[PDB]
């Protein structure tokens, strides 16, 4: 199959890898704490 | 014989009750309050802030999007085809 053999496979693996990365990152750091946020201030106004 | 001097002494019930707590959050967040919140969102700017505005926005979530964004994928894909074809 064209789709399953290319001869691409460590060029698309990398770039592939790169995405993992760069997305565990970007959850880890940005956009997980954005959605603590409103579970910490829900606690605030649960304190008010 | 004469009365004793607690009833004219006052200093612990300002730490003696529950709503001080309360009280000394409410006077820092109400005093410092707004009005109203500032934004639901607003930045996408290039002439899609209007496309954020009627599809991402609080006023709906609707299909609208969801077709517009598909659209993109399948003009690339589509164009590409007759590219490979």
């Amino acid at each position: 199959m064209p789709q399953l053999v290319p001869f691409y496979f460590m060029n698309q693996l990398t770039y592939g890898f790169l995405l993992m990365i760069t997305l565990l990152i970007l959850f880890s750091q940005f956009f997980l704490p954005m959605i603590l946020r409103l579970y910490v201030s829900r606690l605030f106004i649960s304190k008010l | 014989v004469s009365t004793l001097i607690p009833p004219k002494v006052v200093s612990s019930k300002n730490i003696g009750s529950a709503p001080n707590a309360k009280r000394i959050a409410n006077v820092v967040h109400f005093y410092k309050s707004l009005p109203q919140g500032p934004a639901p969102a607003i930045k996408a700017n290039t002439r899609l802030a209007r496309y954020k505005a009627k599809y991402f926005d609080g006023d709906n979530a609707s299909g609208k999007p969801l077709w517009h964004f598909a659209l993109g994928i399948i003009a690339f894909g589509y164009s590409m085809e007759y590219y490979f074809h």
